[PDB]
RNA sequence: GUACGGCCGCAAGGUUAAAACUCAAAUGAAUUGACGGGGGCCCGCACAAGCGGUGGAGCAUGUGGUUUAAUUCGAUGCAACGCGAAGAACCUUACCUGGUCUUGACAUCCACGGAAGUUUUCAGAGAUGAGAAUGUGCCUUCGGGAACCGUGAGACAGGUGCUGCAUGGCUGUCGUCAGCUCGUGUUGUGAAAUGUUGGGUUAAGUCCCGCAACGAGCGCAACCCUUAUCCUUUGUUGCCAGCGGUCCGGCCGGGAACUCAAAGGAGACUGCCAGUGAUAAACUGGAGGAAGGUGGGGAUGACGUCAAGUCAUCAUGGCCCUUACGACCAGGGCUACACACGUGCUACAAUGGCGCAUACAAAGAGAAGCGACCUCGCGAGAGCAAGCGGACCUCAUAAAGUGCGUCGUAGUCCGGAUUGGAGUCUGCAACUCGACUCCAUGAAGUCGGAAUCGCUAGUAAUCGUGGAUCAGAAUGCCACGGUG
RNA sequence: GGGUGAUUAGCUCAGCUGGGAGAGCACCUCCCUACAAGGAGGGGGUCGGCGGUUCGAUCCCGUCAUCACCCACCA
RNA sequence: ACUAUGGUUUUUAUU
């Protein structure tokens, strides 16, 4: 289990959807000049790229339902294992295994 | 252990209907490519219509004749160490052997366009000299040594 | 080989879905989550209530939650308000109104899920475990059963050694697609061990 | 059957024939396994006949062992090594180091101070440790609380740590192989045999015949799904033969013929006939038709499996730690090679390549998304912005192929790796170890050596398309189609 | 009477820079397996002793002991 | 053509 890969995801993708699915724009602003050769700006880059503990990077979704890293499905909101364990039975509705 | 499989007759040509051609393209089919091939037939007998080509009756299918395969093999056992025995190969396999024998005689060293250099085979292919009988006498000089104790 | 459920590996061959619903393509998956948290909620609430199954139908923009029970008396209580309070947190942890529809399993010693708690009760005070298999069978072919298969595994004795023990009745038929199996896996928790129980049950095709 | 003495022999020896010491079984008889360098006999892409490969070169890429401060942990008889653990700067992480706190990141009952929160400065790699402002909400049997943020107790919490020689479950696989159980009878001293053995014949205990063996189950076979041709029912955002109008566009009326998308009937039963052969059963051949001979094909998995794997999918007996085999951070290791083995993919060419035009989709995916049109520029990119909830737009001029110029055996001015220059972006940040673009740069390499693979048909061979995973980047993992 | 080699690990023995304790079989123990083979890390020394030289002597000189080996020892 | 040898130990079985 490691509790603490949920500590993680907290902080990450469940508080980055209102604050870094979009920024670029907050950096982006330190391109914009009125001519070339000339500066307005000097470090205030740092200033403006100064956050650690959220980034747009470093984010995993994990499984919803096994804190596993690999082998989820989005659209069933289950892993490979529990795939087959809610549809042998029944209880996941429009997926059927054989016949076609 | 029993192969005789099914049963497959290929199609025919559709400019003349012809049963080799169909089957000589399945030759020179290369990559599942048989447009490469289509370049080579014809012009090989056109192109031989510029150095000694005279009759076209049977296009190609003498040149197949005068090239003669004799010498296949198999290996009979009991055991561990085999026998070698020759075999009395059918018209079918025959033909299917000097398919490959006069393609092969013409690819043996590298030079420019296929139909040019089986042109220059199929000239050959009314005396046959080197390529395509000179291995042949190499190994048929045990043709009856391997029959000896059937 | 692989086991798994006879249910879900011939759902192609007329059977119905334990849950049947259709959903918004960016919360299919929450509405799954769902599902499963209305089980994992009523199988803490209703943990003496000898529930068999319990099948999820969406109809009326609400939530339907159908429970088969061999105890239905202890779920709608005295009469028809101790369930007004049950429905209420249904509702809450799936975020529409809930209906409940409650029915009533007459044979619960013919079903999988009933028959493994029935030998589970045997298992407390160890009866002679060849004994208790060969009780559950005869049970469940004089209850209407075409035949029945189980299976007992670990610490059965008697000893430390861990063994297997099965006997089979009737047909079973596993190849054939219409045979509508009933099935079911569970643990006996005992003081030495677990004991795992096995159970598969025949009535007919379909 | 060795010793001592006798007896017989010329003699090797023959004959009489011990004891001490020593162990838990030797042996006769019938029976079931299993193997043979025994016998008969079934069948297999094991052999047979054909072709394309692997074993060189350059890159990518998997494993073991030694090593190391980590080089995580597993899987070695034939059932391990592109694999479980899908895109390694930091991440994700098990592994490892230096920090920090020990009722602890995670869960609850009680006491004690605070609302939850919101802002801002300093110390520090950060974790956090110190200040300076701001807010004081909910319930008010009117008691003082609840709840929420933390802290200090008493019980506790933590562990993808180690054990399938502790296990419940999960699982490899003989094998689609045709075989296996439950009972009753009989024979045999009994274990054991029978039947399940035999004669034809099948993919098959098949489909019949037959003996002291005969029923009921699990397999085989069937169920359910899918298709060749005719007939019918029904048609938009699909179809377009006839007919009116035409952004001349199946575009709009409109048709229902024709693809197609789709439910329903017909068709195929070894049924007919010959040949073999218990005037048997069953095959081989012929006939019909769009076409048979498990129809061609799916899902297919009877028992019992190796002194076999998996506690890292989840539980759980035991051992052990908690001044840590924790957790919160900054960095490392997972991209050491002292040596031991493989799988790909691209060029090795000419029957070909290179450049520049051109024909055809099939199937997915797409509302903080797929992104047209037109651009700014050498170009990656950047800029603006329509349609689209997807039979009504976009991803997207499919590439092989068809063609015209051009290059040529020089071991390739081919193959363009590789080393530089100029860049464009993603992120806190591109030393090692990130993509993508333009202008330079210049290399090995004639299908191979002992030896050895896969397939009988849309198969082998060969070239393109899409999707999931998603800061930026797969040669990783699965479907789709052309040629065949 | 004179020369020459030895005395180092339980057993057999090596001896290159003089700052040196070691190889295999035995003893202990981990890995692979429970062992063994095979890998790896350890325990245990009178380097015969004493004196001298030396920054330090198993390691070089000298000399005492005991063992081996060629010579001399009545004529 | 023909084709040497295999170190130590190894189930509970109840009523």
């Amino acid at each position: 289990a490691k509790q603490s890969m949920k500590a993680r995801e907290v902080k990450r993708v469940a508080l980055a959807d209102k604050y870094f699915a979009k920024r670029a724009e907050l950096k982006a602003i330190i391109s914009d000049v009125n001519a070339s050769d000339e500066d307005r700006w000097n470090a205030v880059l740092k200033l403006q790229t100064l956050p650690r503990d959220s980034s747009p990077s470093r984010q995993r979704n994990r499984c919803r339902q096994t804190g596993r890293p690999h082998g989820f499905l989005r659209k069933f909101g289950l892993s490979r294992i529990k795939v087959r364990e809610a549809a042998m039975r029944g209880e996941i509705p429009g997926l059927k295994k054989a016949s076609w | 252990r029993r192969r005789v499989i099914g049963q497959r007759k290929i199609l025919p040509d559709p400019k003349f209907g012809s049963e080799l051609l169909a089957k000589f393209v399945n030759i020179l089919m290369v990559d599942g490519k048989k447009s490469t091939a289509e370049s080579i037939v014809y012009s090989a007998l056109e192109t031989l219509a510029q150095r000694s080509g005279k009759s076209e009756l049977e296009a190609f299918e003498v040149a197949l004749e005068n090239v003669r395969p004799t010498v296949e093999v198999k290996s009979r056992r009991v055991g561990g160490s085999t026998y070698q025995v020759p075999v009395e190969v059918r018209p079918v396999r025959r033909n299917a052997l000097a398919m490959r024998w006069i393609v092969e005689a013409a690819r043996k060293r590298g030079d420019k366009s296929m139909a040019l250099r089986l042109a220059n085979e199929l000239s050959d292919a009314a005396e046959n000299k080197g390529t395509a009988v000179k291995k042949r006498e190499d190994v048929h000089r045990m043709a009856e040594a391997n029959k000896a104790f059937a | 080989g692989q086991k798994v459920h006879p249910n879900g590996i011939r759902l192609g061959i007329v059977k119905p879905w334990n849950s049947t619903w259709f959903a918004n393509t960016k919360e299919f998956a929450d509405n799954l989550d769902s599902d499963f948290k209305v089980r994992q909620y009523l199988t803490k609430e209703l943990a003496k209530a000898s529930v068999s199954r319990i099948v999820i139908e969406r109809p009326a923009k609400s939530i339907r939650v159908t429970i088969h029970t061999a105890r239905p008396g202890i779920v709608i209580g005295k009469k028809g308000e101790d369930v007004e309070k049950l429905r209420k947190v249904v509702a809450d942890i799936a975020g529409v109104p809930a209906q409940i529809n409650i029915a009533e399993v007459r044979k619960p010693e013919l079903d999988a899920k009933l028959v493994a708690d029935s030998i589970t009760s045997q298992l407390e005070r160890r009866v002679m475990f060849r004994r208790a298999m060969k009780r559950a069978v005869q049970n469940a072919m004089r209850l209407g059963a075409k035949g029945i298969k189980v299976e007992v595994s670990g610490r059965l004795g008697g000893a430390e050694i861990a063994r297997t023990e099965w006997y089979r009745e009737g047909r079973v038929p596993l190849h054939t697609l219409r045979a509508d199996i009933d099935y079911n896996t569970s643990e006996a928790h005992t003081t030495y061990g677990v004991i795992g129980v096995k159970v598969w049950i025949f009535k007919g095709e379909i």
